[PDB]
């Protein structure tokens, strides 16, 4: 019957890995990279899109930077249509909460729900991973600003600064070299356009090439603020931090 | 009996690859070619009705679809494989949108269903992803016109202009240098009959060319009047003729 | 990689006959059956001098009449005791009476070949047999005390006496000896524990070796340690003696 | 492992050998069919073959009524055939009762088409190993021709054949197009085009026959009939004396 | 819909799946865990291949199951989460139906049940995960502390260490553990946890982490500076002679 | 029916509840606690239907108690009511709903002020100074739009109380066994043991 | 061949066979002996039982399913479990809902149909056991002999397990004896426990060794083992 | 509208004896006025020496009756042909009729 | 590289699905079996090979009936065709229930078919190991038929399967040219006889017992019977002076 063609996709190797796992993590380090830094006031979200034409729409466009609630965004690196499957039920989680609790979900209560659905067919049901790594930015009143990362593994981890996708041996040591705790946000982001110039794979980086949001808070409001940057605004903040 | 298939048909392999998603992508690759481009005041596809004996009536089989009456398709790979997938698509309109709103779906909110109906297909139990890239134009009020890619991994993305299929890459080349942000529809129609050309290899007129636009609303394609804020749909795939007028002037 | 109920050539369940060489490795287990009592023996084979060897039950009561012993892989016991007590204690509720030890036994085998999909057969949830062995030793009016082999197999025979695990072969040749029709009670936890004392790696004590009993009048008891040491002094002075 | 030859998934050159060799399994009966649109009919023409001289002849045959309207015949072995045109007839009896009109032709094809697509897509199925062409007078459309594979393809013809020799007969009939100009045969009695068709299937593969190696069915308004050896015994009269 | 028999036995009596659960465990990061005469006390080790770390938020490895018992673990982090949600719903629900918390056996027997499940239920793979639980039952003041393995088995550990390099720090143990007088003060049974993980660490001024369980469900974390300190004065101690 | 009152005074809640079971022609007990703590500062009482009433207050306790588990956190009374209200609006459509009426007590720790939240069962949650469910509105409610004031204290709130539970053993055809009283604030919760003489 | 189509019963062979029905047939042989005959007026059923140790009881061979029937089992014992319990069904569902005794011919076609059912579906087994069912019905006596593969078969005598063939010659040759004990139970277990001696190179047939059962005419079906059997040995 | 249960009337007498037990019942059946039949026993044999009653509606009457009966039948089957004693079976027969607890056999039951 | 024969549902380079073409093996393999239909009715014999003298006369019935008025025999794997009879007796009885009429032979020759046909579709399940032979008197006419376990099922004037397949329908096409006429329901009785007789030929070496059924408008009212006693006796006597 069927057995034949079965790959067994959640089965231990003789060394305790998870074959599908890994070539799904083999599958991302292709992926265009991803990085968010976390500053006192604020965090930031930077990403390379990978392959481009001069004939793909630029402002109508997403595929790294994608919002969950209003105080939560995440950057994708890996198959983009298995992160909108991730990322909608995220959605919903959000919403669900909310509806029950009149209160904005905690990050780490959505990160660990959304890792949790990972886990599950990393264990059972015998369909492959999700190809997809997640880090996550959001603001809750409890932790403050956050930053997370989750695997097709299940498995979610913290962050001062991370990195994900291509090249994260060489951007996780250079960030790991320039960023110190009690950075403002403007450095924040200089750091991460740094990082991404010395790890791509291209000529250089030009706007086209980018996808950038901060999560920010106005001083004179008290409250938070997401802005995923519209192409034009890239190019003005390539300029500043000195790469044209 | 029972699908008792009810793991992943397409896994990673060592290298990362998604196997196949990639063969897929080869299936397109063989199909006949398609474009479509965006103009200022609507967009354009059009294709090649490769006609599989000239016993057959090409009429009785369109390549190019209407999804809503604002929004079109079209496609390079597997004929079958889309045809379900323009069903599926309609229906999707209707149930996750239509039935809700009382309004058909903005462009990229039906693209991004139809990109998850391919995304399942790449990891249910017991199925083959989809042979087909779509190429889907639409109109909506608060986005204006649009052009979409859907690949047979569920991904997609917008486009200026684009082609798939056979020559895809010399077209590509063939648009870069053709297109700008200033183009009347007028403009892209004449474009994309000149970059089909060279891709197709015997007869090109009206009958084995298939060509579609999303304009200004036709109300007169309507069916009933009295009702003045229903001027009708946008998506209208051109005559014979009228493809044929534009070449003896091309 | 063929189905998990797939005959071999010579007649014989695959899984079935792998299950029994997973029971060869485990601790060794052994009941013996007089007229008197049923006694049940067992190595604990603590793993490690820093593991409470007490928090080590291979002896379990199924009711104040029957009790068993396990060898193998023994935490897919835990479902087969949690069914038998349930069987046990269901038909004293259906029936105001003790469940007969075959019956218990013959319950508890029953679970052990449901390993298929529901397809031609009813519904058989589980993928694999049980890696254990079970020895179940008890009273009733009808048959007296017993002792019942029970296996992955489905399979369950009545024993006079009986050993399961890794001193299996040796401990049994041994009991076909010893073993006669007027032993006593005494007479055969002496017996357990010599013929545990042989078949064990590791010097026996009162904390790598458990001691038990089912009696008509007092039920199915586990010795404490204080009880098991002072009949391993009396065994070492019954085998000094000659 | 070279199991991508045994299910329906892509081959790395993007193929589905299933799909392919189904089709293999179409000329196996090596019976070949035609079929052919007059001004107000539609005629289908098979070979009727009976080797065996234990077999009852009345019941040897692959042409097929899916309703008072609808014809199909079948290139491919009996059973998947039968397995085929049970579907059609439920289908064409479900789609009455639900939507209160005849099952027209065309769409009859688009999802027997689209069944067979789904045999190409979920694993556990195989293909159905025929060729359905299906015939009718549309009240909608006209005269109509309508044909599907295990593919999941399907297209209207003007004309069309099938089977082992499929490309002589569509060579024949290719010619005969060109210089009539017109996309149909412009005869009003269904009894000479059932003639054409016969003479153009002697023509194209070079055979005579007797009213025991034909099959007939015929598509007029309101009605599809097939013709008993007896009223194929008058075609095959008629053709003789002129030709 | 899919129920392949994932965890099978194999000619030489073997449950491959399991026995490459427990590899999973060996590549896991260390847990120990002592008990003394009036605590219990958990410690883990962190790892340091990228430590970049906003450690406020990060996944402690000690957890909380009810306000009386914890658990940490050894192995696949992500199957990790499925076993502590499932058993501090398993402690709310003694609670309920019982009107008594969980004891520590208790809330071991249930933790290995559901481990062992996994390991003959067709299509699911057996948890890379081995565990330790602490804690004190209600009402006691005996120290208890289990282990747990992915076959399903437990049983409890005057000490036990599960992970990378756990040979070494049994070892350890088994050297240093008299059960004769076991560590009578918190310290003094603290100070024996951070040696044992010492001979595997190299420098855990920031990559040791210590949880002191006492009765009557108080439990304590210590910070770094709180370790520091002893691991200042174990080395400073051990260094004349 | 019982008697649930509740009185949210500026530093703290505090809740009086009924101590006797009455069923059909005997008060089967006269030290009656209809209460059940939540959370460390979120406390609940309820009236109603006979098993309904415990069964529903002793899961909404087991689900916070998981919560605070889950997450080392407590709820906000804000949300916590908010949970309870979605349960209770759960229940009103199900095939048997509980017929519970509770009042939620709890003192917020971020915004260090004492909450009073009133939901019925159907669903229906209001935040109010003070509050009562069933009969005991009818008399305590007119009393207490009287004597309160948003920046009493407990000693006040404590005899505004004492007030209403006097009218109530007044006119009340039904003896309800005194009270049993509570009071939430910063410190936790707590229980004036000496109502009966005060 | 042979090693390629033998991972399971929904796979024939290129010669037409099935190896995984094969393989079951291949426990009956490797299964203790039992022997079954009839006369006119009774049916017997005697069976050699096999232990593990010396120290084992003799697992038991004869099941009742009814009143007027039962069966030896040769093989998996389970299995033989599974297709009593089954059988006792199908008689007590005649007896209740159409107040009939089941008939013995009947039992056969509700048995293969079972069996049969296993042969042709994924992740399903065969049965590893043969059976030899008697029964005494409105038509007197009868006794079948049921294969794993769906075959059952109405005979006057037979006998499966190991060495079988011993007992199933001499059958075939005191054919014309047995038949007519019509009216002596006695004789006709004699005649049972001289051709289960056929099929031995093992021992003497002890107490604790036989197992012998019987119906027909007047007698409702009842086993015998212990000193039940002592004037038989 | 459908009524499920009907009173086929009927009286039964159970004496235990020291050493012995009585089940007596009369033979008649009736529905309303009219009889229906003279001699129809409605005490009977269900071997291990228990003899049962259960009167009243008479077709609840058969369906106890021949259930029990078959209890003891599977009884044998299951327990190595153990006999069923008197307090076992009465525990049983308490588990067949609250079985259907909602919609009652409509009869008193002795044996 | 190969493997086409080792799943059901499996197409061959060539177009042919072989585990179809195996249970054929397991057909021709099996006892020989026969259909006549004569001008009013159908006779159906079978041959069956008697191991031993233990084996029971006249006791092992092969051929069944459905409803009350269709004939089956079958050559093969008997236990498939007892299935295959008994699934075919289900769709009798549903058929008459609903459309009151007794299923015509047509109309039930496809329900195998469909069924038959239906096990050839998917790996999960084998294709029969019988072919089938049945036919009865319906509202016009007697009808007989044979089904392969391909599914493929034709209308016969006579049909043979077995082990003796080959010299039978040598037999049965002489039949075909001698009496174009018709050949009454008693005729057919004894050359049916003759027919099973000279096919045994090939099963030499073991004795057999004949089995005869009719369904004849004139001799059984249109309903399935056996051949029994003297009309079995003299068809015998018939066949045996005939094989002289
Ligand atoms: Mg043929
Ligand atoms: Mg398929
Ligand atoms: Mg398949
Ligand atoms: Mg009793």
């Amino acid at each position: 019957g069927s057995r034949r063609y079965d790959s067994r996709t959640t089965i231990f190797s003789p060394e305790g890995r998870l074959y599908q796992v890994e070539y799904a993590l083999e599958s991302i380090s292709h992926a265009g990279t991803a990085i968010g830094i976390m500053a006192s006031d604020g965090i930031v979200l930077a990403a390379e899109r990978k392959v481009t034409s001069t004939l793909l729409e630029q402002d109508t466009s997403t595929e790294k930077l994608y919002k969950l609630n209003d105080k939560i965004a995440v950057a994708v690196a890996g198959l983009t249509a298995d992160a909108e499957i991730l990322i909608n039920t995220a959605r919903i989680h959000a919403q669900n909460y909310l509806k029950t609790y009149n209160e904005d979900i905690p990050v780490e209560i959505l990160v660990r729900r959304l890792s949790d659905i990972k886990q599950g067919y990393t264990q059972h049901g015998g369909l492959r991973p999700f190809g997809v790594s997640f880090i996550y930015a959001g603001y809750d009143d409890r932790y403050g600003y956050q930053l997370y990362t989750s695997n097709p593994s299940g498995n979610y981890t913290g962050w001062k600064a991370i990195s994900v996708g291509a090249n994260t041996s060489a951007a996780q040591t250079l960030l790991q070299m320039d960023y110190k705790d009690d950075m403002k946000v403007d450095d924040a982001i200089e750091l991460a356009l740094k990082t991404l110039s010395k790890t791509t794979d291209s000529s250089a980086l030009t706007y086209d090439r980018l996808e950038f949001a901060t999560i920010r808070k106005g001083a004179n409001d008290g409250e938070v603020y997401q802005k995923i940057f519209k192409p034009q605004e890239i190019k003005d903040i390539l300029v500043k931090t000195g790469i044209t | 009996m029972t699908d008792r298939y009810s793991f992943s048909l397409t896994t990673f392999s060592p290298s990362g690859k998604l196997g196949q998603i990639d063969y897929a992508l080869t299936a397109v690759k063989q199909g006949v070619t398609s474009l479509g481009i965006k103009a200022t005041n609507g967009v354009v596809i059009a294709t090649e009705k490769k006609s599989s004996s000239p016993l057959a009536m090409s009429e009785t089989l369109s390549k190019v679809s209407l999804l809503t009456p604002d929004i079109g398709a079209v496609y390079s790979g597997m004929g079958p494989d889309y045809r379900v997938l323009v069903d599926k698509s309609r229906k999707v309109a209707h149930t996750s949108y239509k039935r809700i709103y009382g309004e058909y779906p903005p462009t990229k909110l039906l693209v991004s269903e139809v990109a998850k109906i391919m995304q399942e297909a790449t990891q249910s139990g017991g199925v083959r992803p989809f042979g087909v890239s779509l190429l889907i134009a639409g109109h909506d009020e608060f986005n204006g016109f649009s052009l979409y890619q859907v690949d047979p991994s569920g991904s997609y993305f917008p486009w200026k202009a684009t082609a798939i299929g056979k020559g895809s890459v010399a077209a590509k080349t063939f648009l870069e240098k053709r297109w700008n942000d200033e183009l009347e529809l007028e403009d892209a129609i004449h474009i994309a009959l000149l970059t089909l050309k060279e891709s197709v290899e015997g007869e090109f007129n009206g009958d084995t060319i298939e060509l579609a636009i999303i304009g200004d609303e036709n109300p007169d394609l309507l069916g009933y009047t009295g009702i003045p804020t229903d001027k009708g749909p946008r998506f209208r795939k051109l005559t014979s003729q009228e493809i044929n007028d534009r070449l003896e002037a091309l | 990689d063929r189905g998990v109920s797939t005959f071999s050539p010579e007649g014989r369940l695959f899984q079935v006959e792998y299950s029994l060489e997973a029971i060869k490795l485990g601790s060794t287990a052994i009941g013996i059956a007089t007229k008197e009592g049923v006694v049940l023996g067992v190595e604990k084979r603590a793993t490690s001098p820093l593991l409470e060897s007490d928090s080590i039950e291979k002896i379990v009561e199924i009711d104040r009449h029957i009790g068993c012993a396990m060898s193998g892989l023994t935490a897919d016991a835990r479902s087969m005791i949690e069914h038998a007590r349930t069987a046990a204690v269901t038909h004293n509720l259906y029936y105001d009476e003790d469940i007969n030890v075959e019956s218990l036994t013959q319950s508890v085998c029953d679970l052990a070949l449901r390993f298929g999909e529901g397809a031609s057969g009813e519904e058989r949830l589980m993928s694999r047999p049980f890696g254990v062995a079970l020895l179940i030793a008890g009273h009733d009016a009808d048959d007296g005390y017993q002792l019942f082999h029970a296996e992955p197999s489905g399979t369950f025979y009545r024993y006079n006496a009986k050993a399961i695990g890794s001193g299996s072969e040796g401990a049994q040749a041994e009991l076909l000896n010893e073993w006669h029709s007027s032993l006593t009670l005494k007479e055969a936890e002496l017996l357990v524990l010599k013929i545990l004392k042989q078949v064990m790696e590791e010097k026996l004590d009162e904390n790598n070796a458990q001691l038990s009993c089912i009696t008509k009048q007092d039920g199915f008891k586990i010795y404490d340690n204080e009880k098991t040491a002072e009949l391993i002094k009396e065994l070492k002075e019954k085998e000094a003696a000659e | 492992a070279g199991y991508d030859r045994h299910i329906t998934i892509f081959s790395p050159e993007g193929r589905l050998y299933q799909v392919e060799y189904a089709f293999k399994a179409t000329n196996q009966t090596n019976i070949n069919s035609l079929a052919v649109r007059g001004k107000d009919c539609t005629v289908v023409i098979s070979q009727k073959k009976v080797p065996d001289k234990l077999l009852d002849p009345t019941t040897v045959s692959y042409i097929f009524c899916i309703s008072r309207t609808i014809g199909m015949v079948v290139n491919g072995p009996i059973p998947d055939a039968r397995n085929a045109a049970l579907r059609a007839k439920a289908e064409a009896a479900e789609f009455r009762y639900k939507y209160g009109y005849d099952m027209p032709c065309d769409v009859l094809a688009k999802r027997m088409a689209n069944l067979s697509q789904i045999y190409t897509q979920r694993a556990y199925m195989r293909p159905l190993g025929v060729i359905l062409t299906f015939v009718s007078v549309d009240e909608e459309l006209g005269p109509s021709i309508y044909k599907t594979d295990p593919a999941g393809y399907y297209v209207g013809y003007k004309a069309t054949a099938t089977g082992p020799k499929q490309q002589e007969i569509t060579t024949n009939l290719e010619n005969h197009f060109k210089k009539s100009k017109i996309d149909h045969i412009n005869e009003e009695s269904w009894e000479k085009v059932v003639e054409f068709a016969i003479t153009h299937m002697i023509d194209a593969l070079g055979t005579e026959f007797s009213k025991n190696d034909l099959e007939v069915g015929v598509a007029t308004k309101d009605k599809f009939f097939t013709l008993s050896a007896e009223n194929i015994e008058e075609r095959l009269v008629a053709i003789a004396e002129q030709d | 819909g899919y129920d392949r028999a994932l965890s099978i036995f194999s000619p030489d009596g073997h449950i491959f799946q399991v026995e490459y659960a427990l590899e999973a465990v060996k590549r896991g990061t260390c847990a120990v865990g002592v008990k003394g005469k009036n605590c219990v006390v958990l410690g883990c080790e962190r790892r340091s291949t990228l430590k970049l770390q906003d450690t406020r938020i990060t996944p402690s490895k000690v957890s909380k199951i009810d306000s009386h018992v914890v658990l940490s673990f050894s192995g696949l982090n992500a199957d990790s989460r499925i076993l502590i949600e499932k058993a501090r719903v398993e402690a709310q629900s003694h609670r309920l139906t019982l009107e008594d918390p969980v004891t520590v056996e208790y809330l071991t027997r249930y933790v290995a049940g559901v481990q062992q499940r996994y390991t003959q239920s067709g299509g699911v793979r057996p948890f890379g995960v081995s565990t330790l639980i602490a804690g004190f039952d209600p009402r006691d003041d005996e120290p208890k502390l289990y282990q747990t393995e992915p076959s399903g088995i437990y049983s409890s550990w005057s000490a036990q260490t599960i992970g990378r390099n756990s040979k070494t720090v049994r070892e350890f143990l088994e050297k240093n553990y008299d059960r004769k007088e076991p560590p009578a003060t918190v310290e003094e049974c603290v100070k024996l946890t951070v040696r044992s993980l010492l001979e595997v660490v190299q420098t855990g001024a920031k990559n040791i982490e210590i949880t002191v369980v006492k009765p009557d469900s108080d439990i304590v974390a210590l910070s770094s500076e709180e370790i520091n300190q002893y691991v200042t004065q174990i080395e400073q101690e051990k260094q004349e002679q | 029916m019982d008697i649930i009152l509740g009185i949210r005074v500026q530093d703290s809640v505090i809740l009086a509840s009924s101590k006797a079971v009455t069923r059909g022609i005997s008060v089967l007990k006269d030290s009656d606690d209809k209460t059940r703590q939540l959370s460390p500062h979120t406390l609940m009482s309820f009236a109603g239907e006979a098993g309904d009433t415990v069964q529903f207050a002793e899961y909404i306790q087991a689900n916070i108690q998981l919560y605070s588990i889950r997450e080392d956190y407590e709820l906000s009374p804000q949300a916590v009511s908010s949970f309870v209200r979605q349960e209770l609006a759960k229940s009103i459509r199900s095939r048997r709903p509980y017929q519970v009426n509770v009042l939620i007590g709890g003192y917020d720790k971020k915004k260090n002020k004492p909450e009073l939240y009133q939901i019925d069962y159907l669903g229906t949650k209001v935040e109010l100074p003070y509050g009562a469910h069933g009969y005991s509105g009818f008399y305590t409610f007119s009393l207490l739009d009287h004597h309160y004031r948003p920046d009493m204290t407990t000693e006040e709130g404590l005899d505004l109380l004492k007030l209403c539970v006097q009218e109530l053993e007044k006119r009340m055809p039904m003896d309800f066994k005194g009270v049993i009283v509570k009071i939430v604030d910063k410190d936790g919760i707590r229980q004036v043991d000496d109502f009966q003489a005060q | 061949f042979r090693n390629n189509y033998d991972g399971d019963t929904v796979t024939f062979s290129p010669t037409g066979r099935l190896f995984q029905v094969e393989y079951a047939l291949e426990a009956i042989k490797q299964g203790s002996v039992t022997v079954g005959l009839r006369s006119n007026t009774h049916a017997v059923l005697v069976a050699l039982k096999r232990n593990a140790d010396e120290l084992s009881s003799y697992q038991k061979k004869i099941i009742k399913c009814d009143e007027h029937m039962g069966l030896s089992l040769a093989g998996l014992a389970p299995d033989a479990r599974v297709l009593s319990n089954y059988l006792r069904q199908q008689c007590n569902y005649s007896s209740l809902v159409f107040n009939r005794k089941l008939a013995v011919e009947r039992a056969g076609h509700l048995l293969c149909d079972k069996a049969q059912k296993n042969t042709q579906s994924y992740g399903g087994r065969p049965y590893g056991v043969g059976l030899l069912i008697i029964g005494y019905d409105k038509s007197g006596a009868h006794l079948l002999e049921f294969q794993p593969s769906g075959n059952v078969t109405e005979l006057y005598g037979t006998a499966i397990g190991a060495r079988s063939q011993g007992a199933k010659t001499y059958l075939e040759r005191t054919l014309d004896t047995f038949i007519k004990i019509d009216g002596n139970p006695d004789e006709l277990i004699k005649a049972g426990v001289e051709a289960i001696s056929q099929s031995l190179r093992d021992e003497s047939l002890t107490v604790d060794n036989l197992s012998i059962a019987i119906v027909g005419k007047d007698t409702p079906f009842t086993i015998y083992d212990g000193e039940a059997v002592a004037k038989y040995i | 509208q459908f009524n499920p249960y009907g009173d086929n009337g009927g009286t039964i007498l159970g004496i235990a004896g020291e050493d012995f037990a009585v089940l007596a019942g009369d033979t008649r059946n009736i529905t309303d006025y009219s009889i229906n039949s003279r001699y129809e026993p409605k005490v009977f044999d269900c071997g291990d020496n228990i003899v049962m009653s259960a009167n009243g509606f008479a077709a609840d009457g058969d369906a106890l009756v021949k259930r029990f009966k078959n209890s003891v039948k599977w009884y044998h089957f299951d327990h190595n042909d153990k006999k069923l004693s008197i307090n076992s079976a009465a525990r049983n027969i308490q588990h067949l009729l609250y079985g259907k607890r909602f919609f009652p056999y409509y009869v008193h039951t002795i044996i | 590289g190969t493997g086409y024969d080792l799943s059901n549902s499996v197409f061959s380079p060539d177009g042919r699905n072989f585990q179809v073409e195996y249970a054929v093996k397991a057909v021709e393999n099996g006892t020989t079996s026969i259909g006549i239909k004569c001008n009013d009715g159908v006779v159906f014999a079978v041959e069956k090979l008697i191991t031993s003298k233990l084996l029971v006369p006249q006791k092992n019935v092969k051929i069944q009936v459905v409803d009350r008025h269709i004939g089956c025999v079958y050559s093969g794997l008997i236990p498939d065709g007892r299935h295959l009879v008994n699934r075919g007796r289900e769709e009798a009885a549903s058929f008459k229930k609903l459309y009151k009429t007794p299923i015509p032979i047509p109309a039930f020759a496809d329900r195998l078919g469909q069924y038959v046909q239906a096990h050839t579709l998917y790996n999960s399940v084998r294709p029969f190991g019988v072919s089938t032979i049945f036919g009865g008197v319906d509202k016009n006419g007697a009808h007989l038929y044979m089904l392969e376990p391909s599914g493929s099922y034709w209308g016969y004037k006579g049909a043979a399967t077995g082990k003796g397949r080959q010299s039978a329908k040598a037999e049965l096409e002489k039949l075909v040219d001698h009496h174009p006429e018709g050949l009454s329901a008693r005729e057919a009785v004894k050359q049916a006889a003759k027919i099973i007789y000279l096919a045994h030929e090939d099963n030499k070496e073991k004795d057999f017992e004949l089995e005869i059924s009719w369904c004849s408008l004139s001799e059984t009212n249109g309903l399935h019977k056996f051949v029994k006693g003297d009309l079995l006796q003299e068809a015998i006597d018939f066949a045996q002076k005939e094989i002289n």
